[PDB]
RNA sequence: GUAAAGCGCACGCAGGCGGUUUGUUAAGUCAGAUGUGAAAUCCCCGGGCUCAACCUGGGAACUGCAUCUGAUACUGGCAAGCUUGAGUCUCGUAGAGGGGGGUAGAAUUCCAGGUGUAGCGGUGAAAUGCGUAGAGAUCUGGAGGAAUACCGGUGGCGAAGGCGGCCCCCUGGACGAAGACUGACGCUCAGGUGCGAAAGCGUGGGGAGCAAACAGGAUUAGAUACCCUGGUAGUCCACGCCGUAAACGAUGUCGACUUGGAGGUUGUGCCCUUGAGGCGUGGCUUCCGGAGCUAACGCGUUAAGUCGACCGCCUGGGGAGUAC
């Protein structure tokens, strides 16, 4: 999936401080990296749909991640979807 | 997914008294106690003890008279998505008065018997015959 | 637990999930019927047997396995007592109105040859009576003297004398036999939990009940 | 499941449903009251026409809606959480999971040449066909396409369709465990979006073997077939389309319970592990079978048993999955 490294780098820039790898920004973060890190893996090939499956799934899931933290701090959600600049 | 706690209680002893199981374990919680003190109550299980500090787990121990288990007959009733409300003049009698229901009152949670007479009605539950 | 020590356990590991609530534990593949509840068991069921056997109860001993046919029919004759040690016939109990009659012949035929009537006719003839006389010895000769369904039944194994205990439940007939792992108590009303094998292990018992049984009777 | 009926499979908006504790609210829920629910029908009790129908006094009912006053268990809202659901991290594990690119050996066919000589090929026989312009056989060299014996399995992976030589590159999921972290972030899902065997379609390649069409030979009464001799599309590739199948376990997905037996595969823990090993314990998977279920066959902890949440579908046969 992700390298080790890129992994626990991102765990600190929105880890809630580090060892901790559950909280809500981290895997919106997390996520956000594979999927666009993919975006060239796909971007090519193309006809590699069973992995465009793992694809979506991280897609959906983040979605629900940060529709979630919305629910439970709109502050959070806010900042966190700039500094990974999505919602279009 | 577990959308329905109570359900599985009732099912656990159905199950457990078909199984003629010594008695039943599974995650306490409040309102799953309220009714096994009914069920106590009246005779349809021995005794009940919820263990765990962080973690409630309520033993039911079931009870068999003769060649036979106690509970012959336990349903939900009032299940999600078809919630069922009744007035006190309005109360079902399980196996016509022989058995109970398990119904929730403002006052808490009582035998439909009880709570007949305490003029007021509920939310039923179940049906322990 | 005296001679008692003398039987253990049965059966590897086929058991039965039925005979767990009398077993105690299993080394080398195979369960242990724990006496903690075996020799209790005895007695309260031993009990009961004299208990009727008191009004010369008719009592009916099975075991057709061959390890222990011979011990159970000499036990059963210690009295009054009844045995059946080769295969038990369909319908000796629950169709005892048919099947008596083939007992008649056993006794009609032990005449020819008991008395002189018998040395009269050819040799095919008279032979052809001698070898059915045999079998009739073998499954009504120990019962041909019960004219009437036993106040009791007690056999030594259950599954292999699976059909004897069926007819007799159906007839209300108390069923006294031993059981172990692979073997099904819901049938017989009074379990014994103990070998099913083992000269050792049947003649114990065997022994036992038709003690209580001669005692019985006053 | 086989009678009519599980969408071919997934992701998922709306919607429906929601683990656990405390407080709080009181919206659903419940209790009481006040309005209102026309009278007449209906029903109960009782009257009057000689009875009855019929007529009539009072009550019950009108199961509803609104408001007022409370009750707070349950559902809902709010606040604060909690960790067992779900997820993240760490480290491991198996795998024909996917996309791209290389590559190897066996074999078929074809081309060239040597040896060699009268058959070969085919069938039940035959015949068509190929042979003296030298086949077949055999040997040597070369060209090319397709598929990967053995391993191989009751096997494994995948949502399903499906996926087998070896190597590299890019990439998805699953599982176990010492744990660490988040804190209900979940389940289901009409419409929607995507994935879809084979055949088929378009453009451009490729084309060895096999083979719809087609052409011969045969069989037969006939033989627009089965068999034989050939052989085009196609089968192979790239990109676009088609979207179907007995897309089958003919069995929707999620979660919890309910005797046992024998075996497979993979992770992991303990054991002189001194051992092949034995014992546990998770994941996935065969067969047998108990209770129970079932019309029966059968299913049977991987249920078609016992339950809860959501969805899909059926309502006699033909006409017809046809017409419009
Ligand atoms: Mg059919
Ligand atoms: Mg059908
Ligand atoms: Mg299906
Ligand atoms: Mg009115
Ligand atoms: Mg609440
Ligand atoms: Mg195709
Ligand atoms: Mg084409
Ligand atoms: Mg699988
Ligand atoms: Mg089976």
């Amino acid at each position: 999936s992700l390298s080790t490294e890129a992994t626990a780098k991102i765990v600190s820039e929105f880890g809630r401080d580090a060892n901790d790898t559950g909280s809500t920004e981290v895997q919106v973060a997390l996520l956000t990296a594979q999927i666009n890190h993919l975006q060239g893996h796909f971007a090519e090939h193309k006809k590699d749909h069973h992995s465009r499956r793992g694809l979506l799934r991280m897609v959906s899931q983040r979605r629900k991640l940060l529709d979630y933290l919305k629910r439970k701090d709109v502050a959070r959600y806010t900042q966190l979807i700039e500094r990974l600049g999505l919602r279009r | 997914s577990m959308q329905d706690p109570i359900a599985d209680m009732l099912t656990r002893i159905r199950n457990g008294q078909a199984a003629n199981k010594a008695a039943v374990t599974m995650p306490s919680s409040k309102l799953k106690v309220a009714i096994a003190n009914v069920l106590k109550e009246e005779g349809f299980i021995e005794d009940f003890k919820v263990e765990g500090d962080t973690k409630p787990e309520l033993e039911l121990t079931l009870k068999y008279f003769q060649g036979k288990a106690v509970v012959e007959s336990i349903q939900r009733v009032s299940r999600p998505g078809l919630r069922i409300y009744k007035r006190k003049d309005e109360l079902p009698k399980v196996m016509a008065g022989l058995g109970i229901a398990v119904v929730s009152t403002s006052k808490g949670v009582m035998t439909d018997r009880a709570a007949r007479q305490a003029g007021l009605g509920g939310e039923i539950i179940c049906y322990v015959a | 637990m005296l001679k008692a020590g003398v039987h253990f356990g049965h059966q590897t590991r086929y058991w039965n999930p039925k005979m767990k609530p009398f077993i105690f534990g299993a080394r080398n593949k195979v369960h242990i019927i724990n006496l903690e509840k075996t020799v209790p068991m005895f007695n309260e069921a031993l009990a009961e047997l004299n208990k009727i056997a008191s009004r010369k109860g008719k009592i009916l001993f099975v075991g057709t396995k061959r390890a222990a046919s011979e011990a159970v029919k000499d036990a059963a004759l210690s009295c009054d007592q009844f045995f059946v040690n080769h295969r038990w016939l369909g319908g000796m109990l629950t169709n005892w109105k048919t099947v008596r009659q083939s007992i008649k012949r056993l006794k009609d035929l032990e005449t020819q040859s008991q008395d002189g009537t018998f040395d009269k006719l050819t040799k095919k003839e008279a032979l052809m009576r001698t070898r059915e006389l045999e079998k009739l010895e073998n499954s009504l000769g120990g019962i041909k003297d019960m004219g009437g369904l036993p106040d009791a039944l007690f056999v030594i194994d259950a599954d292999h004398e699976h059909i004897a205990i069926k007819e007799a439940n159906n007839l209300g007939i108390p069923v006294f036999a031993i059981v172990d792992t692979n073997s099904d108590p819901d049938g017989v009303d009074f379990v014994i939990p103990g070998n099913d094998d083992a000269i050792r292990a049947v003649t114990l018992y065997l022994g036992a009940v038709a003690a209580t049984v001669r005692e019985g009777r006053s």
